[PDB]
Formats: C-alpha cells, structure tokens, sequence
C-alpha cells in the first residue's frame, strides 16, 4: 500500500524541479547571471526482508560556469570578465562575495557600486574623484578624468581585484552571490588573491547563459514524467480499492 | 528517454555551428582574421545484442542491434591561408607575406603572437601594436623623423633632417611555428602557444620559410560569404529537422502515458 | 503554484522592457532625448536543504537543494552621451557640446 | 568647470540606435513566448494532476 | 541565444564604420581636414575542453 | 573523413588516430607544406627551399 507515498514523493520533486527551470527562464535576460542546474538522486532505503523501495530527490549541484554572450553597450563603465574570472564585492554582512555583473554605477558621491554592493579592490573599498570620467583598463587601472582639465592630466585613482575560481568550489549564495566552499578556503585562505592573468575588457556587458534548448527538453521530460506518476497513483489507488471488500467478508 | 537527449545532442551541436558561422560573419571587417570552422564527431555506440550466424545457405540479413548516442563538436580549426591586401598609405601599417607572426609583448609578462599589422607610436617613440602592447623586438623610432621606411627584410630605417644616408633603428623579425593551428587564440587578434604547437622560432623576414613585410597594406580576412551563406541555410534547416523529431517524441510519449 | 508565480514575474519582466523599447522607439525624432536601457536582477534563493560536505574522495555531486524565486526590473539607466546635431537655421536654437542643461 | 559649448542654429538630436532595439525587441519576443510555453507546460501538468 | 548578440555587434561594427566613411566625406572640402579611419577587433574567445 | 591534421612533430593524425600509410604511421617533415596527388603520394615541401 505504501508504494503509492515513493510515486508521489517522485511528482512532488518534480514539481520542484520545474521551479528550477521557471527560475532559469525569469531571469533570461540579467547581466552575469548563471544558470541553475538540477539533478535527481536515488535513495535506497534499507531495512528487512527484500529492499525494494528507492525514493527520488531532486538536487542542484550549483551553477555552470559557461561565460555567456555579451552585448556592446560601448558604455565606457562597462565591463566584462575572463573566461574564469570574478568580481569581488563586499557583502550585506560584511563577507566578500564574487560575482561577474560587470554593470557598474556612479552615485553622487563617487561610490562605485554593483546591485547597490560597494565594490573592493586592492586595498578595500574603492573610491574615485567626484565627478570625473571613468575609464577601465584591460587589467582593472581605473584612470579618472576630471572634467574641464586638460586630456594629459589623466591619472590613475585605484585598481579592480579580478579572482580565478574553477567552479567546482565556489556555492551560490541565498541573495545571488558566489561564495568559497569549505574545501576551497581550506585550500585556498580565507580570500583569494587577485592573480594577473585575469584579463578584462570595457565597453561590453556579459549576459546570462541559458540555453532555450536544454530548458524546453528539461520541461517535456518533466511533464512525461509527472503523468507517468499519476497513472501510477492511480493505478495504485484503483488496485487496493477492493482489498477491504476483500476483508469486509 | 534516450532519444530526447540524442536530439538535445544534436540541436546543440547546431547552435554552437551556427555560433561560429556568426563569428566569422561578424569580424569580416576584422585585419589578419583567420576563418574557422567546427568538426563535430559521434559518440559511442550502445551493442544490445552480437550479431549472430549468417551466410550459411541462407541470405538473412545480419541481426545485430547497435544504437547510436549522438553527436559532438570536437574541433573547431583556423585556415591559415593567405588574404588579400587594402591599401592605406599609412607608413607604420605592414602587410605580411607568407607565414609568420609579429610577437607582442603582453602586459602580465608573456609574449603573444599575431597577424594585424597595424601600428602606431607611444608618446616615448617605441612602435606598439593598436591597444598599447609593445612589439617585443622593441623598435624605437626618434623624434624629429622625416619618415619611416621598413623594406621588404626586417630593417626599419628613418631620414633625418641633414643627413643624406638613412640611419637603421632596429630590426623587425618575426617568429614561426610547426603548427599555427594549434595556437590559442584570445581577444585583440592574439594567439599564445600551447603544447599542440611546437615551440616558437624567430627569424629575420625571408628567410628561413618567414614571410615578407609590405610597408603601408593591411592583409584582410579570408572569410568566404558565400559559404557562410549556405552554411547558414544548411543548419537552420538540420535545426527544424532535430525540432521535428523532438516533437514526435513528445507526441507518441504523451500518447503513451494517457494510458 | 510556485512554477505560476515565477513565470509570472518573467512575464512581466518582458512586458516592461517591451514598453521601455517602444518607449524608445516612438519618441526618436525628438530633440535631446536620451535612450533607456532596463536593468533586471533576480530574487532571493530558498536552500530547502543544506549543501552537506562528504570529502569521503567518492567525487560525489554536491548534494543541496536551492529553488529561485524569480525577477524583478530593479533600475532603468538613460545614457547620456552626445548626439548628433542638426541645423534648423533658426537664431534661438542652442545646441550643447559637452555636458550640462538649461534651467 | 568642465562644462560643455554652445552652438546657435543647431539643435541636439537623440541618441536612439535602432538597430540594438530591432535585436532587443526580437530577444524580448522570444523570451515572452518561452515563458508562455513554460506557463502552459505547468498548467497541463496540474490538469493532470487534479485529473484523479 | 548567443549567435543574436554577435550579429548585433557585427551590425554595430558596421554602422561605426559607416559612421566615420559619412564624416570623412562630409567635410571633403575642409582645408587642413585629415582623413580617418577605424581599426576593429574580435572579442573575447571562450574556450571549451574535453577529457 | 578526409579531415587530417599535422600535429607539431610532423606526424599526420585524423581524430587522433595516427593514420597508417604504406608502411606503418607515416611522418612528414617537421613544417613542409604537405601537398596529397590522385593517388595517395604525399609531396612535402620545406617552407622556403626553392
């Protein structure tokens, strides 16, 4: 009889499953913005008799690190990262986070910031002249301007801290941002140290990777498989509705 | 079902086919590109069940079940051929002919190697590549100089204002590989060496199987619309058939489970 | 329905920068006006299950699950850059070259 | 203090590039109809769901 | 969708192209005018490995 | 699959399959423009040499 609970248990994970995938198609189009994978896992419970029962539970094994494409906004505050390259930015609560949203604002007062995050380069939180022009050079110089001085008087005013983490040990955060796993600061300190070969380049912004096709497959399996499932709750249901005529005697 | 994630399989390797058709649309207007080109390759093939005896008084076809898993991209390859030349009058631009590369110097301490012969001079004389990266020969070109003349060979002279004879400023050779194919390739028109290609060799132009400058030509990209054309229409249409077949596998699917 | 409320919010994601498009669009014969450009962020995530460590060197997949929420527009940014200038030939037409703006 | 000239006669037109907006319009489309086909894919599954 | 967003800078290399042809051109007739040109470049390479 | 490859030691490889030829693994030299006749001879010429 208890059969049916492993059959729901199925529908429901993929239920949440399909959230992923709507998730994945909200935000199609946020820059620097990295799908959300998904995978189900079988769990074999053990016990007497014969173990036959496994139950199914779905899973994220964290993001993909597949660069998306990128536009070109020839916004000159724009920029996009290396094929593994991150942008770290200071935290709600402190910590330090890595992202790859390479949209960065000017407030009144010099601030520069991603999503409303001050943005931390060498040194801490950078901050450049009230209100000179911003120029971003290929590996983090920022050069500002002021305006009304002439063109010689460029100088530099700070430098961006570009990380290189592979993927497989940075874990997303519950606001969006990419944190160092346990394995990775073990391995790698408390924070990871701006390395040279990280290159980047203004003037474009990258935008999310997500890909339509793997999406509407995903959807199909999902919506075969929660119809299988129901057939089989129902078939289930069906099978044991006469056990208690059986019984009743 | 295995036939959905064969037809994922495929779709796949059509949009990346369509992605590097885009890209070598894109910079036709680019100096000293190469065109690419994606060679895909299939996966392994499932044997349900040996095929058995045969041939024995007998013309029965064989029956042996092999299944198929789909298909992959597993090179995309440059055409290191030789394009055409635009004229620009500019003294500092060199065309190149042959093979070969001008090595630049990147700004983290490697060295890197290109085609675009396109350069202009830095506020301290020394000849850099459009973006700021020095050419590592270093080619110091003074100040006060009438014109700047490179020959055929490597030797870049200037006039002075008196002086009848030119006086030579540096040399201008350039660097060969075993296999330029295997170079990596990077933005700004970049290439770094890999395993895959054999150690560099600098030598001075025309010899020793290098190329030849041309003073005031930039070499154009060997890119063939037409190809990229058909090309275009041969995968749109593999990508409506892939759509198709995904859709009757949905469909006998959904037919299954109303069961 | 989760999946509803999150297709939802995409929806209308797409709605509102279709309207700062034809926003865009309709008005591009005006004089001294600046493009827009709609900016959109995702929501918070829920971790339903927390991401245990193993390190038993099984090269097991991290097992942790975190469902998204959706996406919000969050700001919309007017580039201001120079455009181009056009002669009406008319004495009391002023054209800025630069930055800055009558009051 | 950096601020810009003035010419008479001239007026500053705007800085609409229609040829991204065409493309954005395009992706603003496809994407719309994605999301629709997500709402239906979810909407038949809970059919079938409260079928039984 | 990726092959979309390279067409766009394609068309925009172009219009920039077109751009700098129309300026020089216009003042054909401007004495001390030097003519200009632009120099393009490809973006940035994503690399894909396999075991 | 006509695709072949030259690898950096000048032995030709197709999918990396060292390809057989009357002989055994056929190796060119190590940069010579390779030219393939109607049938099946192999011309190797050293970039540069006359």
């Amino acid at each position: 009889d208890h059969a049916i609970y492993t059959a729901m248990g199925a529908a429901s994970q993929t239920l949440n499953q399909q959230a992923v995938t709507a998730s994945n198609l909200a935000n199609a189009s946020t820059p620097g913005f990295r799908a959300q994978l998904n995978a189900l896992r079988a769990v074999p419970v053990d016990g007497l008799s014969l173990a036959t029962r496994t139950l199914v539970t779905a899973s994220t094994p964290g993001a993909d690190m597949t660069p998306g494409q990128l536009d070109y906004t020839s916004r000159p505050l724009d920029v996009a990262l290396q094929q593994d390259g991150w942008l770290v930015v200071q935290a709600a609560d402190g910590a330090e986070g890595y992202t790859r949203n390479g949209n960065i604002q000017v407030g009144p007062t010099g601030q520069l910031t991603i999503q409303g995050h001050p943005v931390i380069g060498e040194g801490g939180p950078i901050t450049v002249p009230e209100g000179s022009e911003i120029t971003i050079a290929a590996d983090g110089t920022i050069s500002a301007l002021n305006p009304g001085d002439p063109p010689n008087t460029v100088a530099p005013v700070g430098r961006l801290k570009l990380v290189k983490a592979e993927g497989n040990e940075v874990q997303r955060s519950d606001d969006g941002l990419f944190r160092l796993t346990a394995e990775a600061q073990a391995e790698r300190g408390a924070v990871l140290a701006a390395d040279p070969s990280i290159r980047i380049m203004s003037g474009v912004l990258e935008g999310s990777n997500v890909k339509p096709v793997e999406a509407m497959t995903d959807m199909i399996a999902n919506a075969r498989r929660f119809e299988m499932q129901m057939k089989v709750i129902t078939s289930v249901d069906e099978n044991e509705g006469r056990a208690n005529q059986l019984l009743s005697m | 079902i295995s036939s959905l994630w064969i037809a994922k399989t495929g779709l796949d390797a059509q949009q990346t086919n369509m992605d590097v058709i885009a890209n070598n649309l894109a910079n036709v207007s680019t100096n000293g590109f190469k065109r690419q080109r994606a060679v895909f390759e299939d996966l392994l093939y499932q044997t349900i069940r040996q095929p058995g005896a045969q041939s024995s008084e007998q013309t029965t076809l064989p029956s042996g079940l092999q299944i198929g898993t789909g298909v992959r991209p597993v090179a995309t390859e440059r055409l290191h051929s030789q394009g055409n030349l635009s004229q620009t009058n500019n003294s500092k631009d060199v065309a190149i002919k042959g093979q070969g590369f001008f090595q630049v110097m990147l700004p983290d301490g490697t060295s890197a190697y290109t085609r675009d012969g396109s350069f202009q001079v830095d506020q301290n004389g020394q000849l850099v590549t459009a973006g700021g990266f020095q050419v590592q020969p270093a080619i110091t070109i003074p100040a006060n100089a009438l014109s700047i003349t490179i020959g055929r060979d490597g030797v870049v002279s200037v006039t002075q204002q008196g002086q009848a004879a030119p006086v030579q400023v540096g040399q201008l050779n350039l660097t060969t590989f075993m296999n330029d194919t295997g170079l990596e390739s990077i933005g700004e028109n970049l290439y770094i060496e890999t395993q895959s290609s054999g150690a560099p060799n600098e030598s001075t132009p025309g010899l020793n199987g290098a190329g030849l400058l041309y003073q005031g030509y930039v070499e154009t990209s060997n890119v063939n619309v037409a190809e990229e054309l058909v090309n275009m229409i041969q995968v749109q249409r593999a990508y409506e058939i892939n759509s198709k077949a995904v859709s009757t596998t949905d469909q006998m699917l959904q037919k299954l489970t109303q069961l």
